[PDB]
RNA sequence: CAACGCGAAGAACCUUACCAGGUCUUGACAUCCUCUGACAAUCCUAGAGAUAGGACGUCCCCUUCGGGGGCAGAGUGACAGGUGGUGCAUGGUUGUCGUCAGCUCGUGUCGUGAGAUGUUGGGUUAAGUCCCGCAACGAGCGCAACCCUUGAUCUUAGUUGCCAGCAUUCAGUUGGGCACUCUAAGGUGACUGCCGGUGACAAACCGGAGGAAGGUGGGGAUGACGUCAAAUCAUCAUGCCCCUUAUGACCUGGGCUACACACGUGCUACAAUGGACAGAACAAAGGGCAGCGAAACCGCGAGGUUAAGCCAAUCCCACAAAUCUGUUCUCAGUUCGGAUCGCAGUCUGCAACUCGACUGCGUGAAGCUGGAAUCGCUAGUAAUCGCGGAUCAGCAUGCCGCG
């Protein structure tokens, strides 16, 4: 079963994956390795100043990741157990 | 022309964003209502002091922790006050939230508290020179590494106002690998305008 | 039966060139209509040439990124690195030359108050 | 005069246009981002003070 | 400009049409400059607001297609 | 500071004369690539029907022919700006010999370019040519103010 | 200098404060006090607010039922409002000298004192960088590095990517496989490391070799003590005054787009290294759910019809242009230039006259390299060529970013 997690810090992100992949390894699937997603970026821009001075700018970014993981065999008596993880709340998940 | 902010500087790579969760479509309310819990318990709390409080969401469900040892006081007595608050807070949010109080032992290295502290004895009229040459060596016993300390305004002086600082210490602020915790506060007073700036260097980061 | 992988400036050729007779191939396609330019057609073969291996390999490209140009620079590292991988005998010469760094060459960044990447604005009093 | 109109934005008019967007922290009617409904100064305080959880100080 | 057909409101409208069915004589009182002009309102006359004075206006047989606020200059010169 | 240069539009390293160092690369200095590689390389031919002869010997002869040896910059002194001779490197007689052929044959003015690249080619092989006037008149006036060393 | 495509990352209304007119008063907005109890919305004539009244037309949770909780409505006096002044009352921010290499203190010495030393002298580098002396010995903030990003590669991972070998196809889509690129995590990496010379042997400097990269590889982020009473009362608050039947508020219309001239910053040209027509190409980084919107059909066009797929390495935005090839044009105010004009349309939006953009016609202006003066740029730079993106219904020659 294709199942898809994305984030803001690749820190917190490959330990979910790895966890996720244990997980699913050790509580026996059959499973494809965390391939990673390629990434998007999102800049943003603004003055340094309230009131004057463009030509001063300083830069921010909306860095996000994403990483794809998928069970071949969808193993009903495993799944269940793994749908109980918890991970924090910097990740995303979805089927 | 002004410094950079430390910790903005140092935010999501030797320090978190103190607001962990995951949004997408719904990043702009999420943000919206973060900021308005953290300024309910803000205000409502600034008595007993708080340094930060970090938000979590997990199935819609959001959930806190909060610093300083005194809201330790508060799981006491205000062990009832704290169900009473976050009462409020579920009617805020819609969704019933979870909170944990978590004690930062040695508050004298706080930014934030110790910005508050100065704050306090600024507005309770005690003297600029008094309050920030005895909380300095405060914190440094206390055990940082290096502190500097700053307020401005109509110091006493009120016709016209100025700026002072002391320090002692080491305190790199271009190096991106310490960690120099920062806060500021600000203290009305009765003669104009006064605001504080405080930060301190703890330690490296390995 | 030879492969190599070449980088210029956005552009990545992936050449596998086989002993043969001279004939040149970019994207199972030939270059004298994919690429015009005879300065980019003494491209292939510059490095064949300053080493005696000029007519007895024909080459297979697979070529991704940048314009023309940076195709051809392309072309000139990954077959280096194939002919590398041929026969170091001569490795040293082909150093002597050159046509083995990757050229850092990239386009610079645009920053903010400057206009492109070095034109600052009209100055007047 | 802010008040006003902040309640204006916030009440619906009378047509679909007349919705323009101020900023709902600090009540700038210019330069909001939508991501965020937020303008600039009051974005650039809370961004260094931690908030928005995936922004940082970008740089290349 | 569309072929959804010409723009007027109906305040102005039913007064002006009922105006021309009963007696065309009185002038008309509008602070809308946006309705486009009609053709079958010929020789009326309208009080257009300009900013500060409604302007009074009489209405050839060729003023068709253009609005009223044509003929209203709210910006005074030289 | 210091003394700076670079090397470019190579060609290859060993049996190589300067005709075919030219007929894969070097001088194209008109602007973008493109409309040069081009609008060149066929002036050459247009001039091998012209002239008996190589096309590519008549560049280089009329090259010999445009090059200065000498040249004067100016120097602020007193009141006067004093115009003082001075030598001309190895290399900068190169650019600057060049220089004037292109710009010229950008400035005189005929139907197109290769024939006026061309016509201009040929009127600096023989010695009377707009490039060569100008080589002459910085000559003269240089050797007309040689006394100030 | 460091204001003048700047606050404005977007002015038809709205924004919007200003002007004319029409209007309100504890007031849209906030807490307190007493009632009515849950209170609203749709539609009608005047209508622009709003008011006259209407047709159902003021309808919750707990209550040992007393009454509370929240929800609105009415009255109510305290109060609310100030984009109204004062940046020479301030906070908090930002520019500037300046990414310049300086700026300081502890203790000790000399002077009597303002003070000096360290911080000078030799070289050194980008550097107060380092070494060597030196009544100095140290330390701190600055510089460097620690951070990001682009450059070579190892391990892991092969789907929505990539197709080396095979069968297949116009749909390398399929079958099969991670070979290769690519993707994104962890390391390797360049550290004066090594050799010769110069230099006292030191610091360092020059030249080699290895090397994807040799001497801070490239670029970004980082902006010391402070000067300019530099800018901001438009986020914030003592201070005074404005009153709450007015500088506070609601609505319609007008303006910020005016136009005898002056200046700043930009786009388009002034032509044949060109115009026009046809064919052939190569390709970033981003965005897309009141979204992106395919294909086909309609219109010669702006667009419209009916709409597949896409919550996105799958679908779409999205046919990058410059360029190469070929035909014509034959030096002109011209097939350059396209301004400004009348006609006829498309789109959005209630709304395009003041005051949008785009398109088909007709039109075709000045201009044929710009006085005195003056600016940016040390190689992927300048110069050109396009492509996205914030602002958001529409509005980009601006800005940000990409090749």
């Amino acid at each position: 079963i294709r199942i898809r997690l994305k984030a803001y810090d690749h820190r917190i992100l490959d330990q979910s994956a790895e966890k996720i992949v244990e997980t699913a390894k050790r509580s026996g699937a059959s499973v494809s390795g965390p391939i990673p997603l390629p990434t998007e970026k999102s800049v943003y821009t603004i003055l340094r100043a309230v009131h004057k001075y463009k030509d001063s700018r300083e830069q921010f970014e909306m860095r996000t990741h994403k990483r794809l993981i998928d069970i071949v065999n969808p193993t009903p008596q495993t799944v269940d157990a793994l749908m109980r993880l918890d991970l924090p709340s910097g990740v995303d998940i979805e089927i | 022309g002004q410094k950079v902010n430390p910790v903005g500087l140092r935010i999501g790579v030797i320090r978190d964003w103190e607001s962990k969760w995951y949004a997408g479509k719904d990043y702009a309310d999420f943000l919206h209502e973060d900021l308005k819990i953290r300024e309910y318990i803000s205000k409502r709390l600034s008595d007993a002091s708080v340094s930060k409080v970090e938000i979590e969401r997990a199935a819609n469900r959001v959930n806190i922790t909060i610093h300083t040892a005194k809201p330790g006081m508060v799981i006491g007595k205000g062990g009832s006050e704290v169900e009473a608050l976050r009462k409020a807070l579920n009617s805020l949010t819609g969704k019933r939230v979870h909170i944990n109080i978590l004690e930062i032992k040695r508050a004298d290295l706080d930014a934030q508290l110790v910005a508050d502290n100065i704050a306090r004895q600024l507005e309770n009229r005690v003297s600029f020179r008094r309050a920030q040459k005895q909380q300095i060596q405060r914190t440094m016993r206390a055990g940082a590494q290096g502190v500097k300390t700053m307020v401005s305004g109509r110091l006493g002086g009120a016709d016209i106002a100025r700026s002072e600082y002391y320090s002692e210490g080491t305190v790199p602020l271009h190096t991106l690998r310490a960690d120099i915790d920062y806060a500021t506060s600000e203290a009305d007073t009765t003669y104009g305008k006064l605001g504080v700036k405080v930060w301190i260097y703890r330690g490296e980061v390995l | 039966q030879y492969y190599g992988t070449g980088r210029r400036k956005s552009s990545v050729a992936r050449v596998r060139l086989v002993p043969g007779e001279g004939r040149i191939v970019v994207n199972n396609r030939e270059i004298s209509e994919h690429i015009p330019s005879a300065a980019l057609i003494e491209d292939i073969k510059q490095p064949l040439t300053l080493t005696e291996t000029a007519g007895t390999y024909d080459v297979l490209v697979n070529v991704h990124g940048g314009g023309l140009s940076g195709q051809a620079g392309a072309i000139r590292h990954g077959i280096a690195r194939a002919l590398l991988e041929a026969d170091p005998e001569y490795r040293t010469t082909l150093k002597r030359a050159g046509l083995l760094t990757r050229d850092a060459r990239m386009k610079e960044r645009k920053k903010y108050g400057l206009k492109g990447a070095r034109r600052a604005p009209q100055f007047s009093k | 005069a802010k008040k006003s109109m902040i309640a204006k934005q916030q009440r619906t008019p009378k047509f679909k246009v007349q919705e323009y967007t101020r900023c709902e922290r600090c009540g700038r009617p210019h330069s909001v981002i939508r991501k965020f409904k937020l303008c600039r100064i009051c974005f650039r305080e809370l961004a260094y003070k931690g908030q928005i959880p995936g922004v940082k100080k970008a740089s290349w | 400009s569309l072929k959804k057909g010409p723009f007027v409101d109906g305040h102005l409208m039913t007064k002006i049409e009922k105006l021309n069915e009963t007696d065309k004589k009185q002038v008309v009182k509008t602070w809308s400059r946006r309705s486009t002009i009609f053709p079958q309102f010929i020789g009326h006359t309208i009080a257009v607001y300009d900013g500060r004075k409604h302007v009074p206006v009489f209405i050839s047989e060729d003023m068709v297609g253009h609005k009223l606020g044509e003929f209203a200059p709210t910006r005074t010169y030289k | 500071k210091g003394p700076v240069a670079k090397r470019d539009v190579l060609p290859d390293p060993i049996y190589n004369s300067k005709l075919v160092s030219r007929l894969i690369n070097k001088m194209m200095i008109d602007g973008k690539k493109g409309k040069s590689q081009t609008i060149l390389y066929k002036s050459f031919d247009i001039i091998k029907e012209r002239t008996g002869n190589d096309a590519m010997e008549v560049f280089e002869q009329a090259l010999k022919n445009i090059m200065p040896v000498l040249e004067v910059k100016a120097r602020r002194v007193g009141g006067a700006n004093y115009q003082v001779p001075v030598e001309v490197r190895p290399e900068r007689r190169t650019t600057l010999g060049l220089r004037w052929l292109v710009n010229y044959a950008r400035l005189r003015g005929e139907k197109t370019m290769e024939e006026r690249l061309a016509n201009e080619i040929l009127d600096a092989a023989n010695n009377t040519g707009a490039a060569v006037k100008k080589r002459e008149d910085t000559h003269k006036m240089a050797e007309a103010n040689k006394a100030f060393a």
